[PDB]
């Protein structure tokens, strides 16, 4: 499973 | 062998018309098993091997959801990137990310990680310590301070030691009867004439899984590389791989050269001689 | 923005024997940016039914694509793979050579 990525 | 669950993600701003495309691909031990692809109308995460099709309907609901989230952030990241680097306004650019886990066979985490690249180059990377970031350049420092301030590092660390391990282990069990298999390479040597009385010996390895292999040519003295061409390991496109390694020999002296093939699907290493 | 030039290998799934059903791959790797155009040829004509993988990339960030199509080799048929990428001023062709 993948997660949310922080915005750069 | 240790195992991995990795996601590889790509955002590509299209020039004039189009909006960014977005692609999310995940791999257990380097085999693709789930894909998400922005151009579809029916944009949804999807199974990519037969053993993921066996999965609870709402698995996908969940994953698809996260993908749209991430998709949306990508659009924004691209625009952010543009402004960090002060880039001309009209071009096509790229943001990519990778994160995943390698865990040993005893089930413990070995390495967790998460790296971003902009326009093909390193931007930022979570350190092995799972709590500090490494910026590749001055723009990435802006993000690093953002992420330090946002406690990003803790969220990734929690997921890497948490959800990823749990799911890695759980995907292995699912396609357990395939990702653990081991096909051994079938090797042969071919011969080719050459200007001047020179000879290409080429050592082939075919049908092997997994991809990792070592092909080396020894002039009876163990070590040989000076004038030794070898291609990158390539997929035969049935689940197996291929690779070769060639060496050029003075005509007449072929028999002095041995090829050696190391791969984990072998009782013991092959040696070959013309 | 730095570009990386695609590396091209054309090769078959099984060791070629004239007249023998078989499969032809054109593996393209190590390029960036990801937009690219790939075609497989047979006597200078796009082979109609070519299967192509979707945009993907490697641990070094570089993109790959594998194209393949079923073919059956002979004495009198040449097979190529032509690729067009921004890093190249010209399209680049690579011929299938049975010994590679």
């Amino acid at each position: 499973v993948n997660d949310i990525f922080e915005r750069i | 062998g240790s195992h991995s669950l990795r996601y590889f993600v790509t955002a590509v701003s299209r020039p004039g018309h189009g909006k960014p495309r977005y692609m999310e691909v995940g791999y257990v031990d380097d085999t693709e098993f789930v894909r998400f692809d922005s151009d579809a109308e029916n944009p949804r995460y999807e199974p990519r091997t037969p053993w993921m099709e066996q999965v609870e309907p709402e698995y996908w609901e969940g994953q698809t959801q996260i993908a749209k989230g991430n998709e949306q952030s990508s659009r924004v990241d691209l625009r952010t990137a543009l402004r960090y680097y002060n880039q001309s306004a009209g071009g096509s650019h790229t943001i990519q990310r990778m994160r995943g886990c390698e865990v040993g066979s005893d089930g413990r985490l070995l390495r967790g990680y998460q790296q971003v690249a902009y326009d093909g180059r390193d931007y930022i990377a979570l350190n092995e310590d799972l709590k500090t970031w490494t910026a590749a350049d001055m723009a990435a420092l802006i993000t690093k301070h953002k992420w330090e301030q946002a406690g990003a590092a803790e969220r990734d660390r929690a997921y890497l030691e948490g959800a990823c391990v749990e799911w890695l282990r759980r995907y292995l069990e699912l396609g357990n009867a395939t990702l653990l298999r081991t096909d051994s390479p079938k090797a042969h040597v071919t011969h080719h004439s050459r200007p001047k009385d020179k000879v290409t010996l080429r050592c082939w390895a075919l049908g092997f899984y997994p991809a990792d292999i070592t092909l080396t040519w020894q002039l009876n003295g163990e070590e040989l590389t000076q004038d030794m061409e070898l291609v990158e390991t390539r997929p035969a496109g049935d689940g197996t791989f291929q690779k070769w390694a060639s060496v050029v020999v003075p005509l007449g002296k072929e028999q002095n050269y041995t090829c050696h093939v190391y791969h984990e699907g072998l009782p013991e290493p092959l040696t070959l001689r013309w | 923005m730095i570009q990386k030039t695609p590396q091209i290998q054309v090769y078959s799934r099984h060791p070629p024997e004239n007249g023998k059903p078989n499969i032809l791959n054109c593996y393209v790797t190590q390029f960036h940016p990801p937009h690219i155009e790939i075609q497989m040829l047979k006597n200078g004509k796009k082979i109609p039914k070519v299967e192509m993988s979707d945009m993907s990339f490697s641990k070094d960030w570089s993109f790959y694509i594998l194209a393949h199509t079923e073919f059956t080799p002979t004495e009198t048929d040449t097979y190529a793979c032509r690729v067009k990428h921004d890093s190249m001023a010209e399209p680049k062709t690579v011929y299938w050579d049975r010994d590679m």
